[PDB]
């Protein structure tokens, strides 16, 4: 349902990578990276791959998808992941990603699944 | 009896 | 060492916010500012190390609004260290001044004429770096003069000769060839490899307007060449780098062998091709390192040695040599090897003997298209497979080509597309394949397939009588497969309204079916695409009676009629009233069968080659 | 030798398938939810893990189904006790692509959480009622589901209740009790985040050209303000110029003269097209709107200054030999236009008035020149301005047909453009009276909602209101 | 068996030719052997890899084709032993020693670790650690360590068994 | 031709910029961060060799630092990555271990000697000895 879930520092590093479907064509995060990261809506379709994106502090987080999916859901979802990792570490930055691996991946780990939004 | 070296030690024995 | 720089680096550094970097930015430039630019009594160290400052504070990113004048002012001095500064400041630093230029010229004339071969070489490298259109005007006339003189140092002799290079690059409508050219060819008899390595790079260039001029070139290049690539085991040592003799100057040699047909004496090119039989053979031997510093050096002159024997195309036993070389290095265990090797043999494909010995490797090329993990090595090897393109490959080279495209970056897709549709005409022994190559194209690609590759398609078609109804057929089926691409709507439309009579007895391919297929995809597409569809209608009332009545009912559909797009609305008013207005007989004739395309040029060459 | 002296040179300074009767029902789902994610072809193993009693155990097993019919592709579910699982299973079976078994599946609605909710909106959408006088309950008992705090719900509803919303259309107004109904969810979507009320906005301007009534009333709240984003702004100048009305023209057109003084050039455009735009609904703005835009010419700035030309292309057609005069000044700015779709409306508007127009012969052979150069979309449309000219003056512009008819039919590399040269010329040669009749006849005149998603595929879209095909205005087959 | 005639030599064996292109001034020490030139056996290698691991010589060393080079001298310099012998398997991940009874393997580092040893401007340029795999056909920053089971396991052959 | 030389940072800090064409201000400015974008993504899979714009990038990396040399697409690739390798060679020599802070507080002289190793924007010597006898010339000199 849905791809994968990346985000990235204002740099334009990869600071986290979920793919949760192995049909990947792996300049999908250097696609971001070089369209949008260094662009008009917050969903853009770059090669019938579908972007969406949010930016809080500075970091960018972002979904990835070729099917056609309920936007608004994806959207809201990442409005989930935002309030989940704001209440974890109080604000949403380079260094309070970096120092924390593990909790983010495997909390990430309940909240969906292969692309499907679960409940906790 | 020397290893499983390459040619020029072959030549010295074994 | 500079007196004051290295504490306001350090301070510069310690500058943890870039608001405090700034600052004291700030406060060191307006310091120089109040005494360069408010104060006249200064010391020559008191200059250099300022202008050093202010050309530190410029390569850190910040704007410099002085200091040019006080630099131009070291330009004439006694001590190097401030001519040095003076120099290395207005070379990095330019404007458009006059004052500036006239002061900078006269300080470059006077080094010119110190017989100091130290600043006769700033003002040679200064001259070459700058490189304006004033100091051309001003000097190009005696270097060519301190280009050859009995007490010219060989420094001097390598500097004036590049510096005449760069001049002869930027004022070429400014600089003529003559007198000198006898003795600036005479620099290669040198025993310096320095001044032979600068006077082969400005011949080099000097030789491709006037290859005329400098003939003899030839004979001492492939002399010089032969000694160096020959005498390696002892005797030039500050020209062994890595066990390897003279690697630059080699190139060097080799890349301006190339501006010139095959030599013209037997006595010269036999000499040619044995050193080429050497560096060959050379490359074979066990190396005498183990470094990669050994290894890349030889392999760049046995790289350029390849180039040239690929521009001779005189030898062939060179070209076998090279091509045998390349395909060895194709399985190297270092990428630059491999990618060099596929880049190379892809011109080794253009020669008429070696075209076979290359196919030999398509096996192996093809694994590389597949294996490789690098983007820019596997571009290689599509060229390659593209180069080695023939009537005997075209078949497996397109296929793996298609299959290759399913999985490419998309940044190339375009590129690939463009290069399979010309394989696949020029190559085609069987039009059915063509067809249904390039219908695999749109099927994979399709947005990536030009408007050229889909008008091509259709000219063929319609040039072609023999597989017309083969593409109505396969077209139909492809337009009922579940997603179809709006250019693959775009070909079927076209070949539909024109050739679906000859399917349309079938009832599965009937004409009610055909315009119900085309109608379901014609709100999908954009308007282009929907005034093809229009022209196809048309077509269809024409071509079948008994739609005729159904297909006006979508032609003034409020839709059709009150269309916003003018092209739409005035195709379908058009259209309708040919349905109506107009007799049965001249619906026929306006639309009689379309003429064959006339032979023209491929724009698909043409849209590979504007990329 | 020794280190020492050595060290100073070289120092430089399977297990699965038993879990199938597994009592831990957390590993029973780790091991099911991992066997998705191998990707092998090695694979009662699933088939025993949901005949398991554990609902979560059932989810993760039917969305793993998913999973490994991804890599490999060669009913009962919906009826279990679970909201959870009856929602993944409807998630599953969508993505994979009856009445009276949907009994409860709008009750696992209301007891699901908000994804749950999502998806079996999702999939409730595609289905169609066999007798609305039965199946308007499925409205009725899905209404509460509107304003629920997540947007994806609302949407979904919006969706569903928008498709099933065609039964009587006046109802005892329950046609107009729904009808007023959606419009409060719709309007408070504006308080999310930036990309739901993007979201939100690419919806309501798909719901304003299908049913333009809901929200008749709602324009003063899609106005432009300083803190809304680009493209939500272009979004709400877009559904403005929808609601706008015979008394609200005045208004709009007073905020988009304040917006034309913008600095983003996309804005900028889009707010002059939409002051053009404003006489498809009011005529009595017409002329002056026209002057503005006469004045914005004359401002020439080209981004502008060509959007607007575009408009008063459309204002012709909509309004013909009412602003005649305005012509010449038009042509005024011969070499400024560059972009296709300027010069195009240039050279429609030359061919349909070069019966006012004296020099058009001149005017539209200096295109002929760039012919090659030229878009297709600008060569139709010039063979067509051209093959009108002649026949307006056809005894003065017959080299210029001909000249036209040559390039389209011999040098011409598009077989569309050729098709149409060829039909073009052999409807002159053979009947002159019926090429005029043909082509210089009455056309219906232009009239409606200007963004014009098509008529067909808006009603494509009504059933895509969640998904992105919404957002995009393209279908699916555009993109996946 | 024999002891050394063409067979080889300096246009047909890549020790030989690089083996007689060393100068002494280049390295350090005589290029000739102190003890009579005799060939590398499982014993000689596991008695010194056991001599270069135990006193902290080459474990935890970042792989250099210097390192190597002058390694391969020392050892031929102090011992007799002809530089036929420290080779290890192609391909990225571990290089695996060719010689049996050679207990040493050639490991990557990671790349956090490669990046924190470049971190900071003092750092040399043209360290082992500075070149980021250079000297390695595969661009590997590589470092020997120790393993025992190499001298009971074969694996080298019993990975890549074409060599033999 | 040579149409530029750059020395880099991981960062993003330019140690060295030495233009062998006329580049507009801006046009250099974003060169520099597209080269660095380009180079900076690179691992051991990759070539030393990138093809952009145009032209080519001959790349390599010591510590921290990265020596770019851009030149046209009919150029010998290893000659130029061997003259890199030269080139900090001689670096090495003639600051006794170099690393990145040299080429911050002494930047000066690497222009000296780049202007030595090359000019034009062709290679001028390639001699160790005789460029770093003739830098050791220069540093007794006033």
């Amino acid at each position: 349902m849905i791809g994968g879930l990346f985000i990235y520092n204002h740099k334009g590093e990869v600071l986290i990578s979920r793919v949760y479907r192995d049909d990947i064509g792996r300049n999908a995060v250097d696609a971001f990276r070089v369209n949008v990261i260094h662009v008009r809506s917050p969903v853009t379709n770059i090669a019938r791959t579908s972007f969406f994106h949010v930016k809080r502090s500075n970091i960018w987080l972002a979904a990835v998808t070729k099917q056609n999916v309920n936007a608004a859901m994806v959207f809201e979802f990442l409005y989930k992941m935002c309030d989940v990792m704001a209440a974890y570490f109080g604000k949403i930055s380079e260094e309070n990603i970096k120092n924390n691996f593990v909790l983010i991946y495997e909390l990430l780990d309940e909240i969906l699944d292969f692309g499907y939004p679960q409940n906790s | 009896r020397m290893s499983q070296i390459k040619r020029l030690l072959s030549e010295k024995k074994t | 060492g500079m007196r004051g720089l290295a504490v306001f680096i350090s301070d510069i550094r310690n500058c943890k916010s870039k608001e405090a970097e700034i600052k004291r930015i700030n406060k060191e430039l307006a310091n120089i500012r109040s005494k360069f630019k408010g104060d006249k009594a200064l010391d020559g160290y008191s200059k250099k190390k300022y202008v050093c400052k202010l050309l530190f504070i410029f390569l850190l990113g910040h704007d410099i609004d002085f200091g040019h004048m006080e630099a131009v002012n070291l330009l004439s001095s006694n001590r190097y260290t401030e001519k040095q500064i003076g120099y290395l400041f207005i070379s990095v630093l330019v404007n458009s001044n006059s004052e500036l230029i006239r002061l900078i010229n006269n300080a470059i004339k006077n080094d010119l004429a110190s017989r100091n071969p130290t600043f006769m070489g700033l003002a040679l490298h200064c001259i070459a770096n700058v490189g304006s259109r004033e100091m051309a005007e001003a000097f190009a006339g005696e270097i060519p003069k301190i280009l050859v003189a009995g007490d010219t140092m060989d420094s001097v002799k390598q500097s004036a000769a590049l510096c005449l290079l760069r001049l002869y690059r930027t004022s070429p409508d400014l600089v003529p060839m003559g007198d000198w050219t006898s003795r600036v060819v005479h620099l290669l008899n040198d025993q310096h490899l320095g001044v032979v390595t600068a006077a082969t790079s400005l011949i080099t260039t000097l030789a491709q307007k006037n290859p005329e001029e400098f003939k003899t070139s030839v004979s001492l290049a492939v002399s010089r060449l032969s000694r160096i690539v020959t005498s390696a085991s002892t005797d030039l040592q500050d020209y062994t780098y890595y066990f390897v003799p003279a690697p630059w100057l080699s190139v060097k040699l080799l890349r301006l062998l190339q501006c010139y047909p095959p030599p013209e004496d037997p006595a010269v090119r036999g000499r040619l091709t044995e050193c080429l039989e050497t560096i060959l053979n050379k490359a074979q031997e066990p190396p005498k390192s183990k470094k990669v510093q050994h290894s890349n050096a030889k392999n760049a002159v046995l790289f350029e040695a390849i180039s040239l024997i690929i521009h001779h195309d005189s030898e062939p036993n060179l070209l076998v040599r090279a091509c045998n070389q390349l395909g060895q290095f194709l399985q190297h265990r270092e990428t630059n090897l491999r990618y060099l090797a596929l880049e190379s043999m892809c011109t080794l494909a253009s020669s008429e003997f070696s075209h076979e010995a290359v196919k030999t490797h398509i096996e192996t090329v093809i694994n590389a298209l597949k294996t490789e993990r690098d983007v820019s090595v596997r571009q290689r090897a599509v060229d390659l497979l593209y180069a080695m393109c023939d009537r005997s490959n075209a078949q497996q080279i397109v296929a793996e080509m298609l299959s290759y495209l399913e999985t490419a970056d998309y940044s190339i897709r375009e590129e690939i597309v463009l290069k399979v549709a010309i394989l696949a005409e020029k190559y085609a022994v069987d039009y059915t394949w063509y067809v249904d190559t390039i219908l695999n194209l749109i099927r994979i690609a399709g947005d990536y397939v030009s408007e050229e590759v889909w008008y091509r398609v259709i000219q063929i078609v319609i040039n072609r009588d023999d597989v017309q109804g083969y593409a109505a057929k396969t077209v139909f089926e492809a337009l009922q497969a579940p997603a179809c691409h709006e250019n693959l709507v775009k070909v079927g439309g076209y070949i539909l309204g024109e050739f679906g009579n000859l399917i349309a007895g079938d009832p599965r391919s009937s004409p009610l079916i055909q315009f119900n297929l085309l109608h379901s995809k014609f709100h999908l597409c954009s308007v282009p695409t929907r005034a093809l569809l229009l022209s196809t209608y048309i077509k269809f009332v024409n071509l079948f009676p008994e739609v005729k009545a159904t297909i006006q009912d979508v032609l003034r559909s409020d839709s059709q009629l009150k269309n916003a797009d003018v092209e739409l609305q005035q195709r379908a008013v058009e259209y309708l009233r040919l349905s109506t207005v107009a007799s049965t007989d001249i619906l026929a004739t306006v639309l009689e069968e379309m003429p064959p395309f006339p032979e023209r040029e491929s724009s698909i060459l043409a849209k590979l080659k504007k990329k | 030798g020794e280190i020492s002296e050595l060290k100073a040179e070289l120092n430089n300074e399977n297990s699965f398938v038993k879990d199938c009767e597994d009592p831990n029902p957390l590993i029973r789902a780790l091991a099911v939810r991992t066997m998705g994610c191998i990707r092998v072809d090695k694979i009662e193993p699933l088939r025993k893990c949901l005949k398991d009693e554990d609902p979560y155990v059932r989810k993760t097993a039917a969305v793993c189904v998913a999973k490994l019919h991804d890599i490999n592709a060669q009913r009962d579910l919906i009826a279990d006790s679970n909201p959870m699982v009856v929602a993944n299973a409807v998630a599953a079976l969508s993505e994979i692509s009856n009445p009276q078994n949907i009994n409860k599946l709008l009750t696992a609605l209301n007891e699901c959480t908000e994804w749950g909710q999502i998806f079996i909106l999702d999939c409730l959408s595609n289905y169609n009622p066999k007798d609305d006088r039965e199946a308007q309950s499925i409205c009725e008992r899905v209404t509460p589901r509107l304003s629920h705090a997540n947007s994806a719900v609302v949407l979904s509803a919006v969706k569903v209740l928008m498709k099933f919303l065609e039964l009587l259309p006046k109802d005892s107004d329950y046609y107009n009790m729904l009808l007023k109904k959606l419009a409060p969810p719709l309007v408070t979507l504006l308080s999310g985040e930036p990309e739901v009320q993007y979201v939100a906005l690419r919806n309501i301007n798909l719901i304003v050209q299908k049913r333009p009534e809901i929200l008749k009333q709602e324009i003063k709240v899609f106005f432009v303000k300083y803190n809304d984003p680009i493209y939500v702004k272009l979004e709400k100048l877009d559904i403005m110029i929808r609601l706008a009305s015979q008394a609200n023209i005045a208004q709009v057109l007073a905020e988009l003269k304040e917006y034309a003084t913008e600095v983003d050039v996309d804005f900028v455009r889009k707010a002059v097209r939409a002051i053009g735009r404003c006489a498809i609904k009011v005529e009595q703005s017409a002329e002056r709107c026209v002057s503005t835009l006469l004045d914005l010419i004359q401002t020439k700035v080209n981004y502008v200054v060509q959007e607007a030309i575009v408009v008063i292309r459309d204002i012709f057609r909509k309004h013909p030999n009412k602003y005649e005069s305005i012509i010449a000044t038009l042509c005024g700015n011969l070499d400024s236009l560059d972009e296709p779709d300027a010069r195009a409306a240039m050279i429609w508007i030359v061919g349909e008035y070069a019966e006012r127009i004296d020099n058009a012969d001149e005017l539209l052979e200096s295109f002929l020149e760039g012919f090659h150069d030229e878009s297709t979309q600008v060569q139709l449309t010039l063979l067509t301005a051209i093959v009108k000219l002649f026949l307006k003056k056809p005894s003065e512009t017959q080299e210029l047909v001909q000249q036209v008819l040559s390039l389209a039919t011999q040098d011409s590399d598009n077989p569309d453009l050729r098709d149409r040269g060829y039909i073009y010329w052999r409807l002159l040669s053979t009947d002159p009276v019926t090429a005029k009749e043909v082509v210089l006849s009455e056309k219906p005149l232009i009239s409606e909602e200007t963004d014009l998603i098509e008529p067909t595929l808006l009603d494509e879209l009504i059933c895509h209101i969640g998904s992105l095909a919404s957002v995009y205005h393209k279908p699916p087959n555009a993109f996946v | 068996s024999r002891d050394l005639e063409k067979h080889n030599t300096a246009a047909n064996n890549a020790a030989c030719a690089w083996l007689e292109a060393q100068e002494e001034e280049e390295v350090g020490f005589p290029v000739t052997p102190q003890v009579p030139l005799r060939p590398m056996t499982y014993k000689a290698a596991v008695d010194l890899s056991h001599f270069l691991k135990e006193k902290g010589g080459l474990e935890g060393l970042i792989h250099s084709q210097r390192r190597q080079d002058i390694l391969d001298l020392w050892i031929y310099h102090t011992q007799g032993y002809f530089p036929d012998w420290q080779n290890y398997t192609p391909g990225p991940g571990v290089r695996y020693p060719l010689t049996f009874g050679w207990c040493y393997k050639l490991v990557p580092v990671e790349p956090d670790k490669v990046e924190e040893a470049n971190k900071g401007e003092n750092t040399s340029l043209l360290h082992p650690v500075s070149l980021h795999g250079m000297d390695d056909p595969e661009r590997e920053v590589l470092e020997w360590r120790f393993d025992s089971r190499l001298a009971f396991h074969h694996v080298a052959r019993e990975l890549h068994p074409e060599y033999f | 031709m040579i149409r530029f030389i750059l020395i880099q940072n991981r960062a993003g800090k330019t140690r060295l910029a030495k233009w062998y064409m006329q580049f507009d201000d801006d046009e250099k400015q974003k060169l520099i961060e597209e080269v660095h974008a380009v180079v900076t993504v690179r691992d051991a899979r990759h070539t030393n060799f990138v093809e952009f714009r145009n032209f080519k990038i001959i790349y390599r990396r010591y510590a921290g630092l990265y020596f770019c040399i851009c030149v046209d697409v009919n150029d010998n690739n290893l000659a130029y990555l061997e003259a890199i390798h030269n080139f900090v060679e001689v670096l090495n020599e003639y600051f006794h271990n170099v690393c990145e802070l040299d080429l911050v507080f002494n930047f000066y002289k690497v222009y000296t000697v780049v202007d030595e190793m090359f000019l034009a924007g062709e290679i001028r010597e390639t001699s160790q000895t005789k460029v770093l006898k003739q830098l050791l010339m220069l540093q007794s000199l006033e």
